[PDB]
RNA sequence: CGCGACCUCAGAUCAGACGUGGCGACCCGCUGAAUUUAAGCAUAUUAGUCAGCGGAGGAAAAGAAACUAACCAGGAUUCCCUCAGUAACGGCGAGUGAACAGGGAAGAGCCCAGCGCCGAAUCCCCGCCCCGCGGCGGGGCGCGGGAAAUGUGGCGUACGGAAG
């Protein structure tokens, strides 16, 4: 019936591939019914099974790539799919540590001579 | 030592194998051209039905990245029937029509009544 | 043999240092300390080497 | 025979489709495109034709990546979060 | 320290010690190719006072610009125009050969950024410049605060906007009454403030 | 030219599929301003480029 | 083709000037931009003077103008070392410094010295952490009545 | 002959990174005409403009005097009013044409090399453990590998500075 993507996430891998194989079989039979000339019910139904294929493949690819990134969570060189894909200059930007670290000259200047909190009487 | 030939050649050095510290892309690409997406549907034209009736072939259309080998592997996995030969052409619409001549112990009229085209 | 260009230039640079009139300020470095005094100085100098990390 | 009877011999073509601009301007003998200059790394573009600039700039095609980068900029390139579920 | 001694040595150039040195260096550099990596500076004091701190990430190239003026790249004679603009032979180019040197070295290395550049030798037909490059994605550069300024995107390709010493000396700027025709950002910014009408709202 | 190449034959396949007329269920729509396929192409009149 | 009588004139329009004409239609938008920025700056430095630091008594250079006294760039080092304010502490508590100024006179130096000592008698400097004052901080009563002053701090009139 | 240090110089589908190309209204570098004006035209004018080429950023460039002045002296850059259609250039013809000073917008200053003195006191990279990890960073451990004395880091820069 109405397959949906909250009923697919705890589902294990091989029965998801079995569900995918059955939906592929059903799409192929409906295409043969289309070219033979079948019912308007079946010609309706091929959109339902294409989107069924679609959300099963969505659930498979999501649960694959989530496991990939919590496999590569703690590691230092993680693949390029799993790295942050923001814009090119924003990846080539200096990071939050190297823009923060100051030399000993200006940090002793910031120690000795800080900005004060003054107010001038009229 | 001694040199015999008067040409200096490049000394053949050592080249290590790729030992990559992390894979480039994480998941391998899923096979988008597989046994269901390789054949789309069979034809039901009068020429196609006369050919499956007489010459014991089937007339499919496939997508154009197929091989004759991929088409016969696909039909052998999808309908469990052995395939003698495959003749492909590209129609003027642009799909790749394929002609799947079966092994002579199978009969394509029975296969067509099995898979719906009649 | 037809040597590579870097081997040709690094030999004939030494040939040019033999050909040209080297000024004495550069000539003074090839008038060098001989071996039976140099090994004396180095076995003395090996005692006062700076520390390994 | 400067005109009508010399227009009959026109049967072997000079240009064909390029692979970067898609227009039929890829010369065969020079093997360089006329509108984009195919073996050159840089797009053939001149300022003496603002109309030939306006025919294909950033606003023309699909902008498959760049309309997406606009709608990602309007929230500031969030990643890794999903909205909290129901 | 030694660098005062060797900078006085490099200031004495007609002394025959230095004449022998830069003649043999100029021979070697003429033999070697047009654009090759020098492994360490020939002139370490001038490298250090231009910015080369000898750590990991600074490289030095030794490039050969071909010496001369600039004849006008026009077919055979024939500058089609008025007789002020006929002459092609005795024209001179606006940027120094040091700037052309650092320009084509920073072009050949797109990943690296030109810090400064200095002189090593000359003959009649070439001049030789050693140009200092910084690898801006190396972390000995990036974690050093007083030189992580080179790792910003505004300092992309300094040699071609003309922001180094050699490019800076050809834009005609600096304080003074000698440089009235560049006040504003540059020469063209001077021209552009001067040749616009400021049509106000109330006139 | 019965010695076509693949790119040329594919290009002709696309234009042959585009040359079919309008489907007649459209001009009963609501926001419709279409009366016939204006972009059609007869093989004597327009020679397609190429 | 000049007519009978009238000034012969040289209008500088022989260039192509219509591609470059700066028109001032964003004059009031630019003024409201600047004053909204000025209000934001003046409320983000909250008790400090909105006009910035204090700037010294300075006589104008040339023969046309030397009888008028205007506000200068910064206090020079010599009147700073006479007033006892440290070089690097002056601009951190609000006294503008340029080292490039000389002092060829004496009475202008002493006018700037008296002006600095007047400023140090007038300012109210808050303790850095409010829970623990130090010896160089003002009293908590005048801390309560500290506020900004608008316009240039101690306006300079001849 | 061999073995070993270094110096130059190659080779890698070596480990990790990086540049390429696009848009180009505003910005920066170079190149750069001629119609036009001079009632002709050649210098000039158009014009350091159109075209061309390279390169960026959210602004760019500039910038903390080898300055302006000649006064009772001002004091980084940039932008506006004004200086001024003035001084000045120009077949002194047509035409071109700044700057200082003053009033405003804004306001912020700094850092190396050298001179030196500190037992290279400095930096990069691998491995293991703990923490955080969609800006790969903090701490410890390494008889772990390199860089660097052909000079890294600390103090220190013309407003002087260091040591006692
Ligand atoms: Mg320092
Ligand atoms: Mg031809
Ligand atoms: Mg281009
Ligand atoms: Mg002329
Ligand atoms: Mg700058
Ligand atoms: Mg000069
Ligand atoms: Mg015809
Ligand atoms: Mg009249
Ligand atoms: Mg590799
Ligand atoms: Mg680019
Ligand atoms: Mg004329
Ligand atoms: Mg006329
Ligand atoms: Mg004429
Ligand atoms: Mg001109
Ligand atoms: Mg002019
Ligand atoms: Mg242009
Ligand atoms: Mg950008
Ligand atoms: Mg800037
Ligand atoms: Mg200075
Ligand atoms: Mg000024
Ligand atoms: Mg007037
Ligand atoms: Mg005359
Ligand atoms: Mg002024
Ligand atoms: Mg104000
Ligand atoms: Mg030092
Ligand atoms: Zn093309």
């Amino acid at each position: 019936a109405k397959i949906k993507a909250r009923d697919l996430r705890g589902k294990k891998k091989e029965e998801l591939l079995k569900q995918l194989d059955d939906l592929k079989v059903e799409l192929s039979q409906l295409r043969v019914a289309k070219v033979t000339g079948g019912a308007a019910s079946k010609l309706s139904k091929i959109r339902v099974v294409r989107k069924s294929i679609a959300r099963v493949l969505t659930v498979i690819n999501q649960t694959q790539k989530e496991n990939l990134r919590k496999f590569y969570k703690g590691k230092k060189y993680k693949p390029l799919d799993l790295r942050p894909k923001k814009t090119r200059a924003m990846r080539r930007r200096l990071n939050k540590h190297e823009e923060s670290l100051k030399t000993k000259k200006q940090q002793r200047k910031e120690r000795l001579y800080p900005l004060r909190k003054y107010a001038v009487k009229a | 030592k001694i040199r015999t030939s008067p040409t200096f050649r490049r000394p053949k050095t050592l080249r290590l194998r790729r030992q990559p510290k992390y894979p480039r892309k994480s998941a391998p690409r899923r096979n988008k051209l597989d046994h269901y997406a390789i054949i789309k549907f069979p034809l039901t034209t009068e020429s196609a039905m006369k050919k499956i009736e007489d010459n014991n072939t089937l007339v499919f259309i496939v997508d154009v990245k197929a091989n004759k080998h991929q088409i016969k592997q696909a039909v052998k996995k999808l309908y469990d029937i052995d395939v003698a030969k495959v003749n492909t052409l590209i129609r003027p619409d642009g799909e790749k029509k394929a002609y799947v001549r079966l092994a002579p112990d199978y009969d394509a009229l029975d296969v067509a009544n099995k898979i719906g085209i009649i | 043999v037809k040597w590579p260009r870097y081997i040709r230039l690094q030999r004939q640079r030494a040939i040019l240092y033999k050909r040209l009139k080297v000024p004495p300020a550069i000539n003074q470095f090839t008038q060098v300390l001989d071996r039976q005094t140099a090994t004396q100085l180095l076995k003395l100098a090996h005692k006062y080497r700076p520390e390994t990390k | 025979t400067k005109g009508t009877s010399s227009f009959g011999k026109r049967r072997n073509k000079t240009h064909t489709l390029c692979r970067r601009c898609g227009s039929k301007a890829y010369h065969l003998q020079k093997s360089t495109c006329g509108k984009c200059g195919y073996p050159a790394k840089r797009k053939r573009k001149y300022n003496w034709s603002a109309k030939a600039k306006r025919r294909n700039t950033t606003g023309t095609g699909r902008m498959r990546h760049l309309k997406i980068v606009y709608r990602r900029f309007r929230h500031g390139f969030r990643e890794g979060t999903t909205p909290k579920p129901k | 320290g030694a660098y005062k001694y060797i900078q006085e040595l490099w200031r004495k150039k007609q002394s025959d010690v230095m004449r022998f040195l830069l003649r043999v260096r100029c021979w070697q550099y003429r033999q070697l190719s047009a654009l090759h990596r020098a492994p360490r500076p020939t002139r370490p004091d001038k490298a250090r006072r231009l910015g080369y701190k000898a750590k990991q990430g600074y490289v030095i190239y030794r490039i050969r610009v071909r010496r001369g003026g600039r004849k006008r790249p026009v077919p055979k004679g024939a500058t089609y125009g008025k007789p002020v603009h006929h002459g092609v032979n005795q024209l001179k180019f606006a940027r120094s050969l040091q700037s052309v040197a650092e320009e084509r070295a920073g072009r050949h290395c797109g990943a690296l950024r030109v810090l400064n550049s200095y002189w090593v030798g000359e003959d009649s037909t070439y001049k030789f410049f050693e140009v200092i490059l910084i690898d801006p994605f190396h972390k000995a550069i990036r974690r050093n605060p007083d030189t992580q300024w080179i790792t910003k995107p505004v300092h992309k390709h300094r040699e071609m906007r003309g922001l180094t010493s050699a490019g800076r000396k050809s834009r005609g700027l600096g304080k003074g009454h000698k440089f009235h025709h560049t006040i504003g950002g540059s020469r063209r910014a001077a021209w552009r403030r001067r040749n616009t009408l400021q049509l106000h709202r109330y006139r | 030219s019965s010695h076509k190449t693949f790119r040329i034959k594919r290009f002709l396949a696309k234009k042959q599929k585009q040359n079919r007329p309008i489907p007649q269920w459209i001009w009963m729509k609501t926001g419709n301003k279409i009366r016939y396929n204006s972009k059609r192409r007869h093989w004597r009149r327009t020679k397609l480029g190429l | 083709a000049p007519s009978r009588n009238g000034m012969i004139l040289k209008p500088h329009f022989h260039k192509d000037w219509q591609r470059r004409v700066a028109t001032w239609f964003n004059q009031p938008a630019r003024k409201i931009r600047r004053r909204k920025a000025r209000q934001a700056r003046a409320r983000r430095i909250a008790p400090r003077p909105a006009a910035g630091p204090i700037r010294p008594i300075v006589r104008c250079p040339t023969v046309r103008y030397h009888t008028k006294v205007r506000a200068g760039r910064g206090f020079s080092l010599e009147e700073l070392r006479v007033a006892g304010i440290h070089k690097k502490v002056a601009r951190t508590i609000g006294i503008s410094v340029d080292p490039r100024r000389r002092n060829k006179s004496t009475e202008s130096l002493q006018a700037n010295v008296q002006r600095l000592k007047e400023y140090r008698s007038k300012l109210v400097l808050f303790p850095r952490k409010p829970s623990a004052p130090k010896k160089g901080d003002s009293s908590a009563e005048e801390l309560k009545l500290a506020t900004q002053l608008t316009g240039p701090v101690m306006p300079i009139r001849n």
